[PDB]
């Protein structure tokens, strides 16, 4: 789609490798924010999202956080607390047509800026100077969107690069979009290194005799520390000690 | 809003004289949005003023037109042989875009009559069925025609409903022709055949007519 | 500089449809919408429908939602029209109007109208009759469809004061018109779109 | 299909006061003996909620009333209802409700519970309703009657199949059952919490914790909602389809959420049941700041007081020194292409905003900067 009507897709309950990607040598920027190009395989995330878009080259810089211009402050922002990977790479092969493709439109003219993650498929005709424009389209009344004009024959900055913007999000509710990981055993009554859904560290794992709600996976304690999960597999509760340490 | 009705409708000017073009709305126009446009004969027409208020690229300050809420009235001033056309109305103020019916500016000259010639059948006219008995009214000022061919013991229409129209000629006159349809069973045997005019000027000059 | 060259005349049968181009050059074809008016003879200007380019919308009138089709190919910069189940009283000029991108618009550049006649007839048509008086002669035509018809009295040379009525059609389909001029006797009728340009002589 | 219905006695809404209702888990984390504050859209204490009632017996033209309005969803709305017989079976939730735009619907019938998403045509006045026999003693209900239309939907999802009541009772009122809706980070969480009571009108005060029940992930624009009742329809109160209907016995409270702070206290088994709203009183804020449930005898530091500021002023020296910009622009002879003339106009304050707008010049390309902002650069100087 364009880049002022791009259509965001939902992902969850599904088991998603992204190490097929960043390996596939045909991406050309792989830039990811709050996490990291690798070590993601390992991660169980909760809902994330991929939005889809077309933007030339000299405007790959701008989807960013932070980042500020025309096509990241009028048609699509990202916040500074964006914890994803932006993904785009050359497509100058399929969306540029002989003569000029005008199937891709940029908003040009508004009024405000554009909240982050925020969609405007408006075209009111842009009212500048103090001249009210009331519908008409003439002197200080611009149309708000423009085309791009996609030829063949441009630099690099004039090509079409598709951006496949993922936004991923861990929270404490049950996740559904986790990574390629075999399932171990659940060993008991030793200080082990467990790896959960997200919740990593070192303790001896045993059985708890509290009552979690069915709601509830997690739990805390009074110094907002981890002391009791819910298994992934199996449905039973298991109390999150401290390894043994001390002073000599 | 979505209704547009010219009052003048015809408007017989001398070049050189103000003319005054009405077009009323039914609604309000909240805007002002209204423009006018001139299409000659056989031709585009031509924008000449959007608002109401101003020329658009290059039409002469002698076009002008005011602005109100539901009646807006185009000045033409200082009119110009060339300025004789159809002049339209559209309302770009609502949604759907409506125009005007068109008012026709022609030549004011002196009245003047017409002279009827009526064309009996030729010979190989009352044989194959095509009687066409033409009364031509040439050079006559009043385009108004109420030509009566008397086809009949009276009045009535017949096989004579052309009703042909005519043009803005070069010396200001106009000319009207008056055809027939009937094959060779009403010219054959009827009761009168005269070409009466009702002409504005006269009260009916009947000349070169046949009788039956 | 901003021409919208159209398409020429359209003898369709009645019961068809229509494809009327509009050639648009000067400027950008995307930076200006297309709509198209038709003009009834003698009945005014009739809006149809109109086009966004940029945006491949197309709204229509509410008595055209159904039967109005109009394309723009931005490539070779040709607005179409396309008229599904035409009628009879079909035969209005469509004129081309490079109208804005916006709501409200004006018609401020025209083109040059396609008198598209619906309603056809047959060929061989008009048979010239001398109809001699009893202080003018003419030569008159009757019966013939195909509009672009000339009749030149003595080849164009006593073009005094012909004065050519526009052909309409009285009561049979097939208008006819009359050139009479005043007192050789041989005009000379030409059809154009016929191969039958015969003449005939007339005795005052 | 739509059924207006007819003869409804018409009465002024009443208002109730909600006597520390709507507090819910905030969270989906086990938290014990801890007294854990948290920043949410919860239900403020004793907020001024809408009551509404459909109590009639047999009047003269008795108190009909059909309390299905269309309503505002601001932020959430804690819906409460003290019903007996199951009247309330279902909501909508939209923004405009005209078959134009995505829409909700929990409509709860004798069978399942759908919670399809589907784009429906909302009459004026939807509604439900059983259809009680004489010849028989059963709860016969087809008088579903909410949408018309069925376009796209969204998240279909229908229920198991159960076996409701659906039967008429006398008495007071023994089932509420309270819900909270909101729609944050494109979820619809929806909160309930069926507790027994003894009471008719004026309903309870008291603490109970509403548990999460569903996540649906639609992420609509929800503006507008319109609760659904169910009528007691039978053959004991005859009339035409719209007239002769007979309504129940049930009231339902419409709150709205607020951004509020509260100190909810989790028991020894997990659950909360009390809560402080640190926004209604001074005494509530001492509780929270200093972080307990019973404060002692003395001064409390809670928060400061500063007078934020109502209006703006803007001081700058006069606008003098004006550029010639007449002599340039309105010039009584101008030069040729050929022998272009040259001024460099400089030290003055010129306003770009006599010739912007000015609807007299042709053209005002502006290659470079914008064509506006031009008032907020300050050139050194400028050629013409
Ligand atoms: C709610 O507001 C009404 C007036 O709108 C008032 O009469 C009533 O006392 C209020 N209830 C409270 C403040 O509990
Ligand atoms: C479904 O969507 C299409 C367009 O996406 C629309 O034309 C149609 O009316 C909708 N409803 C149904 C029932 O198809
Ligand atoms: C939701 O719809 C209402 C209806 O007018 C509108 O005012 C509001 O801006 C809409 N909200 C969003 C987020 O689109
Ligand atoms: C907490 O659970 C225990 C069972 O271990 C039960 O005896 C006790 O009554 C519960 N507390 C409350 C307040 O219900
Ligand atoms: C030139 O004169 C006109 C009318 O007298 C005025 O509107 C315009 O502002 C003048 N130009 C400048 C640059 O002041």
């Amino acid at each position: 789609a364009s880049v002022y009507a791009w259509n965001r897709k939902r992902i969850s309950n599904c088991v998603a490798d992204y190490s097929v990607l960043y390996n596939s040598a045909s991406f050309s920027t792989f830039k990811c924010y709050g996490v990291s190009p690798t070590k993601l395989n390992d991660l169980c995330f909760t809902n994330v999202y991929a939005d889809s878009f077309v933007i030339r080259g000299d405007e790959v810089r701008q989807i960013a956080p932070g980042q500020t211009g025309k096509i990241a402050d009028y048609n699509y922002k990202l916040p500074d607390d964006f914890t994803g990977c932006v993904i785009a790479w050359n497509s100058n092969n399929l969306d540029s047509k002989v003569g000029g493709n005008y199937n891709y439109l940029y908003r040009l003219f508004r009024k405000s800026n554009l909240k982050p993650f925020e969609r405007d498929i408006s075209t009111e005709i842009y009212q500048a100077g103090s001249t009210p424009c009331n519908g008409v389209e003439g002197f200080n009344c611009y149309f708000p969107l423009q085309s791009y004009g996609f030829q063949p024959t441009n630099g690099v900055g004039y090509q079409p690069y598709r951006v496949v913007v993922l936004s991923f999000e861990l929270l404490h509710a049950p996740a559904t979009v986790c990574g390629p990981k075999k399932s171990t055993n659940l060993v008991k009554n030793k200080c082990v290194n467990f790896n959960f859904n997200g919740l990593t560290g070192t303790g001896v794992l045993t059985e708890s005799n509290k009552k979690f709600l069915p709601f509830q996976q997690f739990g805390r304690d009074i110094a907002d520390t981890t002391d009791a999960v819910r298994d992934p597999q199996t449905l039973e509760i298991l109390d999150i000690t401290p390894c043994s340490f001390g002073g000599v | 809003e979505i209704v547009l009705t010219q009052s003048p409708g015809t408007l017989s000017l001398s070049p050189g004289e103000r003319a005054t073009l009405s077009c009323r709305a039914s609604q309000s126009i909240n805007n002002r949005h209204l423009a006018w446009y001139q299409q000659k004969r056989g031709q585009a027409p031509r924008f000449l003023i959007y608002g109401a208020a101003s020329r658009a690229t290059g039409i002469p300050d002698r076009f002008s037109g005011s602005g109100s809420g539901t009646d807006f009235t185009l000045t033409i001033s200082r009119l110009e042989p060339e300025d004789f056309a159809v002049y339209y109305c559209q309302q770009y103020g609502s949604s759907p875009p409506t125009f005007g019916q068109g008012t026709k500016v022609e030549i004011k000259r002196t009245v003047a009559a017409p002279s009827v010639f009526i064309f009996p059948p030729s010979d190989e006219q009352l044989k194959s069925g095509t009687a066409s008995v033409v009364c031509l009214l040439n050079n006559f000022y009043p385009r108004e025609a109420k030509v009566q061919w008397k086809v009949d013991n009276a009045l009535q229409s017949g096989n004579s409903q052309e009703s042909v129209t005519e043009q803005d000629s070069k010396d200001s006159t106009y000319s009207l022709s008056s055809t027939l349809t009937l094959s060779k069973a009403d010219y054959e045997k009827h009761k009168v055949y005269a070409c009466e005019v009702t002409h504005q000027g006269l009260s009916s000059p009947v000349t070169k007519s046949f009788n039956r | 500089q901003v021409q919208l060259v159209q398409s020429g005349a359209e003898v369709k049968r009645p019961g068809s449809s229509v494809k009327v181009s509009c050639k648009a050059s000067g400027d950008t074809f995307i930076n200006y919408a297309f709509s198209w008016v038709r003009q009834a003879p003698g009945q005014g200007l009739e809006w149809m429908g109109r086009i966004i380019p940029i945006l491949d919308i197309a709204h229509y009138a509410q008595k055209f939602q159904g039967r109005l089709t109009i394309t723009a190919d931005k490539s070779t910069d040709t607005a179409y029209m396309e008229l599904t189940s035409l009628k009879s009283d079909d035969t209005a000029v469509y004129f081309c109007a490079r109208v804005f991108r916006g709501s409200q618009y004006w018609f401020d550049p025209w083109g040059q109208g396609t008198l598209v006649t619906v309603s056809s007839a047959s060929t061989k048509g008009p048979s010239v009759f001398p109809l001699a008086p009893s202080a003018a002669l003419g030569c008159l035509v009757k019966d013939y469809f195909p509009e672009p018809v000339t009749v030149s009295w003595n080849s164009g040379a006593l073009t005094s004061g012909v004065h050519t009525f526009p052909a309409v059609l009285q009561s049979s389909g097939l208008y006819s018109l009359s050139s009479v001029v005043t007192v050789t006797y041989i005009c000379n009728v030409n059809h154009k779109p016929s191969n039958t340009k015969v003449d005939k002589r007339v005795e005052p | 299909q739509c059924v207006n219905l007819t003869t409804r006695t018409q009465l002024p809404p009443a208002y109730t006061n909600s006597f520390t209702r709507g507090v819910y888990y905030p969270d989906k984390v086990f938290r014990s003996s801890v007294l854990h504050s948290t920043q949410d859209l919860f239900l403020p204490f004793f907020s001024n909620v809408t009551w509404f009632h459909a109590i009639h017996v047999s009047g003269t033209n008795g108190t009909k009333r059909f309390d299905n309005p269309v309503l505002p969803f601001n932020d959430g709305v804690y819906f409460a209802s003290t019903e007996k017989s199951n009247i309330i079976r279902g909501w909508i939730f939209g923004t405009t409700l005209d078959s134009k735009t995505q829409s909700l619907l929990i409509v709860n019938n004798a069978t399942n519970v759908v919670i399809k998403v589907c784009e429906f045509q909302f009459c004026n006045d939807p509604f439900l309703g059983v259809y009680y026999h004489k010849n028989n003693k059963s709860w016969m209900e087809s008088e579903f009657r909410v949408y018309s239309s069925a376009n796209n939907c969204t998240f279909e999802y229908v229920s198991q199949p159960f076996l409701m009541d659906l039967e008429g009772k006398q008495g007071n009122f023994k089932n509420l059952r309270e819900f909270v809706f909101k729609n944050i980070d494109g979820y619809f969480k929806i909160y309930s919490k069926h507790t027994p009571i003894n009471l008719v009108r004026d309903l309870p005060q008291g603490f109970s914790a509403l548990e999460p029940l569903v996540d649906l992930p639609i992420g609509i624009n929800i503006t507008r909602f319109q609760t659904l009742l169910a009528l007691h329809r039978s053959y004991l109160t005859p009339g035409d389809s719209s007239s002769g209907w007979t309504a129940g016995a049930a009231a339902y409270y419409v709150g709205y959420l607020q951004p509020r702070t509260f100190l909810l206290k989790y028991n020894e088994n997990g659950t909360i049941t009390d809560a402080v709203d640190c926004a209604l009183d001074p005494l509530s804020e001492t509780k929270c700041t200093l972080k307990s449930f019973t404060v002692e005898k003395g001064i409390y530091q809670t928060s400061n007081f500063r007078v934020q500021p109502t209006e703006s002023i803007v001081r700058f020296p006069n606008i003098t020194n004006l550029c010639p910009f007449g002599e340039v622009f309105n010039a009584t002879r101008f030069a040729s292409v050929y022998a272009w003339n040259r001024k460099r106009i400089s030290n003055c304050v010129a306003d770009y905003s006599v010739l912007y707008n000015s609807a007299s010049f042709s053209t005002f390309k502006c290659y470079g900067v914008s064509p506006t902002k031009l008032n907020d650069l300050c050139f050194t100087n400028v050629y013409a």
